[PDB]
């Protein structure tokens, strides 16, 4: 009944109010405590006194306008008050966004037009806001997007922005495009698929024209002015509503297709959101919109959204803010990059590097074979062109950027080298001592190696405070991690210059120290052999892969394995068997490389040999081997579901604990980043290192629940599950 | 306590969907041509014992809300005293009527009791009742919600069952349904559906291909709510060892889409001495039991043994068995589990041929199973259906 | 009568009123599960195993209640899979019918524990919604000569001579008997109050009533808010031809609500009740089922009731309390009228003219309040009968165990 969170016995005030001769109030946002305009606490009381007097001055009140002072419009929520919202803080949480609501809804039904002048960025409840307005114009701007990507947080639009959207677009066009995945539109698109109405050059004329509309909408469309389509007489929902015949034909296929597309993984955002916006296109627009609050209430106080506002909020800032970053150095400027190796690994390094603004000097043995690299960024950039996402322009002086050559004496310049030829210890050595003396004194000598130590090839080269190992992942024009591993000569400023190089090129950069496999590398393989080792003990291939599907993975372990070579994964374990053998060390191997040696002695490397544990043909993935249950004797084990797939994320989460001990990985901010954008760890874990701090079971909830499961899958499936040290008494 | 025994057991014509004859008939109509068959066998049966009229609809909807049953007792003049109620347990509501029916004089606190079903679905289509489990995301997603069609094949690809082994089935299905009207088995019980003026609409199965061949079956394609994403890789998430779900249905080896009513009158035996009737057959034990509902038609296999237990009875001393013929593969699996002779199993044809008239087909397959023991002078029979959301019903009757 | 039938719970929800009401929001599967959880919290060790079946009267299963709500309602709450499933419609006694019917399952030998009641969400599916042969089928309407329940009732009152002043003086005794349950803490045990996924309450009282009804306000209203539209005056005086104009003496304040809710209650045998470790609460001693003219519709629980005391070889002294689902004023005044009963006996804690008329969820709603108000006086039986659309009426004698 109340517009104000509170109504019984002191922020401060965001909103400015401007109302002109005409009668145009003009509320603009700004928030004195940050340079973005977020929906806190001083948000919801300020929107409240404003919306209060717009009703008690409305007899003199022809229209609004809503701004914002900032260089953005409005962009997401207090997400330290949200991460500790416990289960009995649920009527909290659900006052707070009917409180949010009921200020919209009596702006919306205000009676007088309502526009929205989107300066820059909207974003959740920014876009929520613009979304209870009747009209929207957005400036063409750079650096604008328009969304609602509550769900990439572990939560839904709780202000509106499931109500109005499945009520602007119907219950199927706003789940997929906008609600499902919280995609992120520029204004050019947002105009185009019905978010904004209007488009103007700068934000200069943005006040202006939202003037302008209200009193051209006064006058041409009086009685319908201020009121949205679904508070007409005769309002008819887009695809119709559930009651409909067309769409209770296809409306049973919904669930089921989420349950597809997230092939079962226990992520309940998106679950919520296709509830909550069939449930509220069946009845009038405050109820669903209290049926929308419900599940926002369901979703805050949740674990798996305090999993993910822990990634990819706050862990993913405290990488961004320059955690791993040594402290206190300055930056020294990139001017040429050399890229050695233009293989498939090297073709992508300098397409990032060029599409960055840094000027690189592609080399390569064949000027043949190196103009594949090239041509690797051309496909890319043609590709672009087609989609309209670059220019002619913008395109050439890309390629220009890239100077493919193969003569030595072209490095007069050059400050940075990536080396990625191919992999071999003692032909590392050799090809990389070649380049030092003809570039500059600060000139940065990296490496992209998966498991080589760096260490031992930093002894070939004078400056070792420069040689570091620059660890890209396949293909580099789309994965966005970027493992920078700290050799013991490695210096502070060498990885400094390293650590500024990544976050150019718009990638996320973890730091690790030197190590076998260091961590991507080493955490992935206790992945893929947990599952072989389930092979090998029985289980059904099938069983395998619906246990990885499920857990959350974004493939499959066995068929992981195919596309990273069994042999590649056998070298390897031959590697690390060296590696433990000459420190005087024995080494037990993993019940897996027993499969990996059956599948290399039967003939089935993986997917370049075009058999694996899948069959290959005409490219494509066919199915499983069908004599893979034969060879195996697959369905003899027959162990529950839940048990395999807690096999599979306790491994990597045990894996990741023991390389925060061994000093590997420095925080944990980087060890879940790491795991989530490197190898593919769960999003709705947040990382492996927050899965054991936010494990859920039967057993319980916290690092104490997973000591229990971690050791009742150590009194089933062997002794490597006995969690470390570290995490006991 | 009370025995309950079939007196009559009556069913219409089934007329197929696309340009079916029944398709301008009122499901309503549909049942008191029944009502008005019984009258005409028994003038002098006294309509005032008639305690109720429970008939099974399983899309109450438009032409079948407002409770038809009621509808019936109102429209075809009989007493106003005689009840009627409509239920709904998806498949088996044909059967279920009659068992409730059964047990309401077995409980002695009723005397004499129409029970049947009827689904005009030509008219009124299924899941045209909207549904909890389909047309709610919250619902659908928990209970991992997938069409029979699709438990249908996922049975023949675990059993093993290939595109050949069911549609040799249906094969057999269309031959037995042909041979037996040929003999006039359907004769007395098929009450031929005619209009307001006495003129003829429907007097046969006219969904029967009986001209069906091995070659022509396999030219079918397959029809697997299907054809819409996620159904084959929800069924796969709980059965995570079966791989790919081998798509064997199609329209010629699953039930077809009719439309049709049946009518069963049930009363104790002094009801029968009291009015001058000739007890048929007696209701010998009833059973509900259910499987997986992802699977959904396995639930025909616990609801047999459970009702086999309640007579004291085995397999053997069953002579007729009639299973419902909804899918190939589910009646297949029925044969190899309880490892049911082959030549007791739907002895005169099923849905497959005559069509699955969903709210009627379990008083169609009861009153064809009173007909045959009668022919064959045989002493037991036993009758179960498949149901979605994986359930199971199973009745077992006697000659009288 | 080897097999008695035992009632071991009876629960309902609150009633939510029609417009502005609090269970709008609430889907009608929600609210048989939350009964089904409730029933679980006070029997936690509970084989659900033996739970055979469950049956639910539902009056409009379409839309939210359709596709067999019974078994939706099973595997939501994640019952067995064994545990059946059946969704029927006899009207406004759906309620009893499933309450009887399992009874009778329970006699019968078949069936060891069977969960019964009823579920109907008025604001979300108004009645009519589920189509019906009646309009449909001109013809039959026509030769039924069909007259809502409406006209029946304000037919009744013409008849036996109940003024506007007798159809509001029962309405505000309806009002009183029911705020006094209340506030005594009767139905403490039995209603259930409805909450979100949240935990957070959604209603937990019977938010219909209007406790402070005086006799000047029910005087305010007016009459007949189908009805509305012309013929069905002419079309049941066609039928009771000596009647020459008929008394409109029913409003909002004087005829049952359109409300949402929902009831269960368990049964079974002597010995499923052992073997569970449950404690009988009242014994199923006589079903009956029976019917009247379908143009006055409403009568029928005369024919039923009477019909009910012969199969029990009991009278209406016998009987301690009467129960009838006060659908219209004039059809329980004609009630107490033609069969002689005390006012004391009568729909003691209130009925659905202030609490509301879930259609298929009543008939369970008011025989679990007899099961209640018999244990609280340690009186000894109870009768319940409901008036049913299209002529038709069931009645249930229970008795205290
Ligand atoms: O409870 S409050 O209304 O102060 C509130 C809580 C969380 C967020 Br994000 C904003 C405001
Ligand atoms: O109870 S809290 O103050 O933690 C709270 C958190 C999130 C929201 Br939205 C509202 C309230
Ligand atoms: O801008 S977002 O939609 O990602 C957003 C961020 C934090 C919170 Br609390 C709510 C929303």
């Amino acid at each position: 009944s109340s517009h104000h969170h509170h109504h019984h016995s002191m922020p401060d005030n965001t909103i400015q109010w401007d109302k002109d001769a005409d009668g145009i109030v003009t509320l603009t946002m700004d928030d004195p405590s940050g340079s973005t305009n977020v929906m806190n606490e001083a948000y919801i009381e300020s929107m409240g006194k404003a919306v209060d007097r717009l009703v008690a001055e409305k007899d003199s009140i022809t229209g609004v306008v809503v701004a914002s002072a900032k260089k953005t419009f409005f962009a997401g929520g207090d997400v330290k008050t949200m991460i500790q919202a416990r289960p009995e803080d649920a009527g909290d949480v659900f006052n707070t966004v009917e409180t949010i609501k009921r200020q919209l809804r009596t702006l919306e039904t205000l009676g007088k037009p309502v526009v929205a002048a989107i300066n820059g960025a909207a974003l959740g409840g920014g876009l929520e806001i613009a979304l209870a307005c009747h009209h929207r114009i957005a400036a063409d701007v750079k650096g604008s997007q328009l969304g609602l990507p509550e769900v990439t947080l572990g939560l839904l639009p709780g202000g509106g922005g499931v109500t109005r959207t499945v009520r602007m677009f119907g219950i199927q066009n706003a789940f997929v495009s906008v609600l499902a995945q919280g995609t992120r539109f520029k204004p050019a698109k947002a105009k185009e698929i019905g978010l904004v109405d209007e488009l103007v050059a700068t934000v200069e004329e943005l006040v202006p024209a939202a003037k302008a509309w209200i009193k051209e909408e006064l006058k041409a469309n009086p009685d319908g002015a201020g009121v949205q389509p679904w508070d007409k007489k005769g309002y008819k929902m887009p695809g119709g509503t559930p009651s409909s015949p067309g769409l209770a034909a296809i409306l049973p296929s919904f669930p089921s297709n989420l349950r597809k597309q997230l092939k079962g993984a226990p992520m309940p955002a998106p679950r919520a959101i296709l509830a909550a916006a069939v449930e509220g296109a069946q009845v009038d627009f405050d109820t669903a919109s209290r049926i929308e609050s419900r599940y926002f209430a369901s979703l805050v106080t949740g674990q798996v959204a305090k999993n993910m506002m822990q990634a990819f909020f706050f862990d993913l800032q405290a990488i961004n803010a320059g955690g791993s970053r040594p402290e206190g150095i300055g930056k020294t400027p990139i001017k040429r990059i050399g890229v050695l190796g233009a293989g498939m690994m090297g073709a992508g390094i300098a397409y990032v590097s060029a599409k960055a603004g840094y000027e690189v000097v592609l080399k390569d043995v064949s000027l043949e074979a190196a103009a594949k690299g090239k041509g690797y960024s051309e496909k890319l950039e043609a590709k672009a062109l087609e989609r309209g996402r670059t220019t002619q322009e913008r395109s050439d002086a890309l390629l220009a950027r890239i100077t493919p050559t193969a003569d030595a004496a072209d490095f007069k310049g050059v400050d940075f080298v990536i080396e990625a030829v191919f992999e071999n210890q003692e032909l590392k050595h050799k090809v990389f001592g070649e380049i030092e003396d003809i570039v500059e004194p600060n000139a940065i000598l990296g490496s992209n190696t998966s498991t080589l130590p760096i260490t031992g090839l930093a002894t070939g080269v004078k400056r070792q405070e420069d040689f570091i190992g620059i660890h890209f992942f396949s293909p580099v024009d789309k994965m966005p991690l970027v493992e920078i591993i700290k050799g013991e000569k490695t210096s502070d400023e060498a990885l400094a210059r390293v650590f500024d190089y990544t976050l150019a090129i718009g990638k996320t950069p973890i730091v690790v120290n030197d190590s076998r496999g260091f961590f991507t590398s080493r955490v992935i393989g206790t992945f893929v052999n947990e599952a072989l080792a389930m092979l090998g003990e029985g289980v059904e291939p099938a069983s395998i892969e619906q246990a990885g599907s499920q857990a959350g993975y974004p493939a499959p372990p066995l068929q992981l394995s195919d596309e990273l070579n069994l042999e590649l994964m056998h070298k390897i374990a031959v590697a690390t068997r060296k590696g433990v053998e000459d420190a005087g060390g024995t080494y037990q191997p993993h019940p897996a490389e027993a499969v990996v040696e059956k599948m290399i002695e039967l003939g089935r490397s993986g997917r370049l040999k075009g058999a694996g544990f899948y069959e290959y043909a005409d490219g494509k993935r066919s199915g499983l081997w069908p004599g893979l249950r034969e060879t195996f004797k697959s369905g003899s084990s027959q162990p529950p579901l839940q048990d395999m797939i807690d096999r599979m994320l306790f491994a990597e989460a045990l894996e990741t604990q023991k390389c925060l001990d061994e000093g590997v990985l420095t925080s944990t901010a980087d060890a879940n980043i790491g795991s989530i954008m490197g190898i593919g760890f769960p999003p709705w874990t947040g990382g492996s290192a927050q899965f054991i701090v936010g494990y859920s079971g039967p057993a319980g909830t916290g690092k104490a629940a997973f000591v229990a499961r971690a050791r009742e899958l150590a009194a089933a499936y062997g002794d490597r599950f006995l969690p470390p040290e570290s995490l006991l008494s | 306590s009370e025995e309950a025994f079939i007196y009559e057991a009556i069913r219409t014509p089934r007329g197929k969907q696309k340009n079916g004859s029944l398709h301008e008939v009122k499901p309503l109509s549909l049942v008191v041509g029944l009502i008005d068959e019984l009258r005409k066998r028994h003038p002098d049966l006294d309509e005032n014992l008639i305690s109720d009229v429970i008939l099974g609809c399983v899309s109450p909807v438009g032409d079948q809300g407002g409770d038809i049953a009621r509808a019936a007792v109102l429209a075809s003049g009989m007493p106003v005293t005689s009840g009627g109620v409509q239920l709904n347990r998806f498949c088996a509501s044909g059967l279920e009527a009659v068992n409730t029916a059964a047990q309401k004089v077995r409980s002695g606190w009723d005397d004499l009791v129409l029970a049947g079903g009827v689904e005009s679905m030509s008219r009124v289509p299924m899941g045209s009742d909207g549904g909890a489990m389909g047309l709610d995301p919250a619902t659908n997603y928990d209970v991992m919600f997938v069409p029979q069609s699709i438990g249908a094949d996922l049975i023949a690809t675990i059993e093993g069952f290939s595109r050949e082994d069911v549609d040799a089935y249906a094969l057999r299905s269309q031959q037995k349904a042909a041979e037996a009207w040929s003999g006039g088995y359907f004769a007395k019980s098929v009450v031929p559906v005619r209009d307001q003026n006495g003129l003829l609409i429907l007097d046969h199965d006219e969904h029967m291909r009986p001209d069906t061949t091995k070659e022509g079956l396999a030219k079918l394609k397959p029809a697997f709510l299907a054809a819409l994403g996620g159904f084959d890789d929800v069924a796969l998430q709980k059965y995570h060892w079966v791989e790919k779900i081998n798509h064997v249905h199609t329209g010629g080896n699953s039930s077809g889409i009719v439309d049709g009513a049946a009518l069963v009158m049930i009363g104790s035996a002094a009801a029968g001495k009291l009015q001058g009737l000739t007890p048929r057959a007696r209701i010998v034990a009833t059973a509900t039991s259910g499987a997986d509902p992802v699977i959904m038609l396995t639930g025909p296999t616990p609801a047999t043994r459970k009702v086999l237990d309640r007579a004291g009875l085995t397999v053997d001393d069953i002579d007729l068995f009639e299973l419902n013929e909804a899918f190939a593969s589910v009646v297949l699996k029925f044969q190899k589990d309880l490892n049911i002779p082959d030549e007791k199993l739907n002895v005169n044809g099923g849905a497959i041929a005559m069509g699955h008239p969903l709210g009627a087909t379990g008083a169609m397959i009861l009153g064809t199973m009173v007909d045959e023991l009668e022919r064959r002078n045989a002493r037991r029979a036993l009758i179960t259906l498949c149901i979605g959301g994986g359930m199971g019903v199973a009745t077992i009757i006697e000659r009288v």
